[PDB]
RNA sequence: AAUUUUCUUU
RNA sequence: GUGAAGAGUUUCUUUACUUAAUCAAUGAAGCGGAAUUGGGAUUUAUUUCCCAUAUUCUAGCGUUAAAGUUUCUUCGCGAACUGAUCCGCGUUGA
RNA sequence: GGAUAGUCGGGGGCAUUCGUAUUCAAUUGUCAGAGGUGAAAUUCUUGGAUUUAUUGAAGACGAACUACUGCGAAAGCAUUUGCCAAGGAUGUUUUCAUUAAUCAAGAACGAAAGUUAGGGGAUCGAAGACGAUCAGAUACCGUCGUAGUCUUAACCAUAAACUAUGCCGACUAGGGAUCGGGCAAUGUUUCUCGACUUGCUCGGCACCUUACGAGAAAUCAAAGUCUUUGGGUUCC
C-alpha cells in the first residue's frame, strides 16, 4: 500500500473554438501503464462548466454547458459541445404563480450527422398598466404560441450546423424571434432554450477537430 | 491564472452529510469524507459540527494535493423525498470558506421528480 | 377538401364505372380521366391498371383502405376493386 | 331456440372433463372454427387447417398463411411486427 | 419515545 | 509446440500464435492481399492518416454466350485473349 | 327542438411525442462505514458498501405553472401533436310550431377495492417474515415482502358516490372579484390583429355585508316568497 496520488497526472482541458476561452480547467487520470490506456479511460468523461466562464461575461451566468472530452493532443485534452441547460435557481426564479408557462420541444438536424432535441420555455407578461393579477392565456392561444415557436425554430435551424447553433444560442436569437413572432398573440416573456440534448454523434470528427484546432 | 478548480459535491441528508470532492471532471475523485467518520455517536452524523469537521478534513486533504478553488454543488436527498438540504449543508459551506479554500459557482443540484412514483407511508402516512 | 365528399357528389352528378372489366374497357376506349385503386388490390392487377392508365394518359390514385372501404365510400353494399371516373361532373376529382 | 345456455360448442362434450376446462376449450374452439378475412382478397373465407395454417378459397388469392394455433394473428406477433417496423424505419432513416 | 385502571350511593 | 509482460544462475501467474489436437458446414463455390475508381483532409495538398459493392419483384424467365481488338485467310456456330483484373503457404468458420 | 358564424373546454376515444424521478444492470476513482431512527435496532460493507462519473433497460406518473379557476349527467378529466364523433354558452329580422316538465316498469355509465383468462410487473404495498418500544404489542416505528397497484377481453354496481341540500318554472338587496361569449371606445400599447383599461349584457363557479324573510339554532339569496299554510312532478 502506497500513496494513491503517485499514480495520477494532471492534464489541461480545451473547450471547443466556439467559446471565448481556451483553458477551462484541469482533469485527473490514473498512471498510464500496460493493458490500460489513459486515452482509453479518458474519452468517457463529461464536464459541466458555466457559459459565463466560457464567454468571460456574466450575461450568461444562468446558462451552463456540458462538454465531452474526445481527443488528446500533447497532454492537453480537447472537448466538444455536448449540450446546454439552465441552473435550477434560475428556473425556479422564472417559474411564478398567476402566469402561464408554455414549454415546447423540437428535434433538429445539422449539415452533418447530429440530432439535437432543443427545448424552449416562455412565460406570460404584464403590460405595465394591467390592473388584474391573473394574466392567463387560453389553451388555443397556447397552441398558437407553440406553433409559432415550432415555426421559428425550424426557420432559424433549417441549415446552421453546430457552429452556427452555438453562435446563435449565446445571443439568444431563438427567444427573440419567438417573442417577435408572438406579437399577434400574448406578448410572452423570458423565452429561452432551457435544455438542448444530443442524441447522435459523428465519427468522432478525428480530422475535423484538427481542422478547427491548431490555432494559438 | 495559477488556480486549480475542483468540484465539491455536498449531499445534505437529514441523517448524514456527505462531503465529496472530485476534480473538474466527474471520475477520478480525490476526497470523500462524511460525518460518520468524524463522530462515532450514530446520532450526530447530520449535526453541523460533524459536517464542519468533515468539511475541514476534506479541505486539509485537498490542500495536501494543492488544489485552490472548488466549484461547490449542494444537493438534498431529492427524488420523492424531503428535497430540503439538511443543517450540515451551510456548516460545510462555512467550513470550506473558513479553511481558506476558494469557493465558486454555488448551485443546487438536488434531483427533482416530474411526478415520480408513489412515496412510502401508505396513504395515512408515517403515524409516528 | 377531402375526397370522400368529392366522390359522393360525383356519384350524385357524374359518370362512374364499377369493377375491373368495365374499368379496362373505359381505359381502352380512352374516355377515362381518373382511376381509383383500392389498397387490397392484387399487385399484378394494380401494375396492369397503372400500365393501362400510363398508355391512355389517365391519372391514378391508389387510395388507402380495402375494397370494402372503397365500396362503402362509393355507396354500394358490395366490394369495389377499381373505380373509373369518366366524367367528374361539377367536381375537382381530376 | 337457444338450445344451450352457456356451453355452446362444448355441448358435444356432455358433462365430463370439468366446467373450467370445457369453458377454456369452448373459447379456443370458437376462435379456431371461425371464418377470417383474407388481408389480400377482402373476403371472409379464411379457415384453419392443421394448427397454424390458414387458407381462403376462391378463383383468386389461394394463398396459405402462417398464423397462430387458432387465430390468424396473435397479439405478440402484432407487437413484434410493430417493433420490427419501428426498428426498420429508424435504421433506414 | 412512554403514560392501562378508577365498583355500585348519601 | 512457439513467444510477451508481472517476480521473490533459475520458472509461478496471465497473455499472444497456430501447425499439434478438438468441433461444425459444404458439390471442401468465391479466403487473404495488390492497380486504377468518387467522395474523403493531411493542405499555396501526396491515397499520408480513412473504404468503399451490381439483384426488393408483382407467386414470370434466367443453362448449352453474345459483343469486342486479330489470326489462319474470313470453307467456319474455326483455334486463342477478353468478356470473367492479377497474385497466393491455408476449403471455410469457431 | 333544429340549423348557422366566431369561439371555448385539464369533456370522450384512437394514434403519436416529450420530461425528470425510482429501481436495476455494466464499467471507472479514493476509502469505512452506509441505511434508518426520539434513541436505536435488523441488513450489507477493504471481496469495495455509500458517493461520484458514463451508458442502457423496465414500469409507473405528468411536479413546479395549479388558482375559493375550467369541462363532463355523475363517477371523473392535467405532457406535445394529429384525426374522429359530440357538447355548453354567446350572436342571429334563420328554421319547426307546442313538439313540453317529472317519472313506475325497463335500460346506459358508474371511483376505489374485489373476480375469471392474456401480457407486464419499476415504486408502493393487504397477508407474512424478522428488528426495536411496552408488563403483555398480536399494531402504530425500520427493512424486505405475495396478492394488489398497470393493461386487454369478460364480471359486479357500492363510498362521508356530499353541496349530508332531487328536477323544471316565476319573483325578491347592495357591492366587488373570476371564467366563456357578445356590444361600445374620433381609449393605451406592439413589428389590423393581439394584449391591457372602462362601461353594459347573457350563462356558469363562487365571495363580502345585511336580514324585508326563514329556522330549534348552527345558519340560509335559498334552507326566502308557509297558521297570511295550494306553480308542477318523482324518491323517502
Ligand atoms: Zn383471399
Amino acid at each position: 500500500v502506497v500513496d494513491p496520488f503517485s499514480r495520477k497526472e494532471w492534464y489541461d482541458i480545451k473547450a471547443p473554438a466556439f467559446f471565448e476561452v481556451k483553458n477551462v480547467g484541469k482533469t485527473l487520470v490514473n498512471r498510464t501503464a500496460g493493458l490500460k490506456n489513459a486515452n482509453d479511460s479518458l474519452k468517457g468523461r463529461i464536464l459541466e462548466v458555466s457559459l459565463a466562464d466560457l464567454q468571460k461575461d456574466e450575461e450568461h451566468a444562468f446558462r451552463k454547458v456540458k462538454l465531452r472530452v474526445e481527443d488528446i493532443q500533447g497532454k492537453s485534452c480537447l472537448t466538444s459541445f455536448n449540450g446546454l441547460s439552465i441552473t435550477s435557481d434560475k428556473l425556479r426564479s422564472l417559474v411564478r404563480k398567476w402566469q402561464t408557462t408554455i414549454e415546447a420541444d423540437q428535434t433538429i438536424k445539422t449539415t452533418d450527422g447530429y440530432l439535437c432535441r432543443v427545448f424552449v420555455i416562455g412565460f406570460t407578461r404584464r403590460r405595465a398598466n394591467q390592473v388584474k393579477k391573473t394574466t392567463y392565456a387560453q389553451s388555443s392561444q397556447i397552441r398558437a404560441i407553440r406553433q409559432k415557436m415550432f415555426q421559428v425554430i425550424q426557420n432559424q435551424t433549417s441549415s446552421c450546423s453546430m457552429r452556427e447553433l452555438v453562435q446563435k444560442l449565446i445571443p439568444e436569437v431563438i427567444g427573440r424571434e419567438i417573442e417577435r413572432a408572438t406579437g399577434s398573440i400574448f406578448p410572452l416573456q423570458n423565452v429561452l432554450v432551457r435544455k438542448v440534448k444530443i442524441l447522435k454523434a459523428p465519427k468522432h470528427d478525428a480530422q475535423k477537430l484538427l481542422e478547427l484546432h491548431g490555432e494559438s | 491564472g495559477e488556480l486549480v478548480f475542483g468540484v465539491a459535491h455536498i449531499f445534505a441528508s437529514f441523517n448524514d452529510t456527505f462531503v465529496h470532492i472530485t476534480d473538474l471532471t466527474g471520475k477520478e475523485t480525490i476526497v470523500r469524507v462524511t460525518g460518520g467518520m468524524k463522530v462515532k455517536t450514530d446520532r450526530d452524523e447530520s449535526s453541523p459540527y460533524a459536517a464542519m469537521l468533515a468539511a475541514q478534513d476534506a479541505a486539509a486533504k485537498c490542500k495536501e494535493v494543492g488544489i485552490t478553488a472548488l466549484h461547490i454543488k449542494i444537493r438534498a436527498t431529492g427524488g420523492t423525498a424531503t428535497k430540503t438540504p439538511g443543517p450540515g449543508a451551510q456548516a460545510a459551506l462555512r467550513a470550506l470558506a473558513r479553511a481558506g479554500m476558494r469557493i465558486g459557482r454555488i448551485e443546487d443540484v438536488t434531483p427533482i421528480p416530474t411526478d415520480s412514483t408513489r412515496r412510502k407511508g401508505g396513504r395515512r402516512g408515517r403515524r409516528l | 377538401d377531402t375526397i370522400n365528399a368529392k366522390l359522393a357528389l360525383t356519384m350524385k352528378s357524374g359518370k362512374y364505372v364499377l369493377g375491373y372489366k368495365s374499368t379496362l374497357k373505359t381505359l381502352r376506349s380512352g374516355k377515362a380521366k381518373l382511376i381509383l385503386i383500392a389498397g387490397n388490390c392484387p399487385p399484378l392487377r394494380k401494375s396492369e391498371l397503372e400500365y393501362y392508365a400510363m398508355l391512355s394518359k389517365a391519372n391514378v390514385h391508389h387510395y388507402a383502405g380495402t375494397n370494402i372501404d372503397l365500396g362503402t365510400a362509393c355507396g354500394k353494399l358490395f366490394r369495389v376493386g377499381v373505380l373509373a371516373i369518366t366524367d367528374a361532373g361539377d367536381s375537382d376529382i381530376l | 331456440t337457444k338450445r344451450t345456455k352457456k356451453v355452446g360448442v362444448t355441448g358435444k362434450y356432455g358433462v365430463r372433463y370439468g366446467a373450467s376446462l370445457r369453458r377454456d376449450v369452448r373459447k379456443i374452439e370458437v376462435q379456431q372454427h371461425s371464418r377470417y378475412q383474407c388481408p389480400f382478397c377482402g373476403r371472409n373465407t379464411v379457415k384453419r387447417t392443421a394448427a397454424g395454417i390458414w387458407c381462403c378459397n376462391g378463383k383468386g388469392c389461394k394463398k396459405v398463411l402462417a398464423g397462430g394455433a387458432w387465430t390468424v394473428t396473435t397479439a405478440a406477433a402484432t407487437s413484434a411486427r410493430s417493433t420490427i417496423r419501428r426498428l426498420r424505419e429508424m435504421v433506414e432513416v
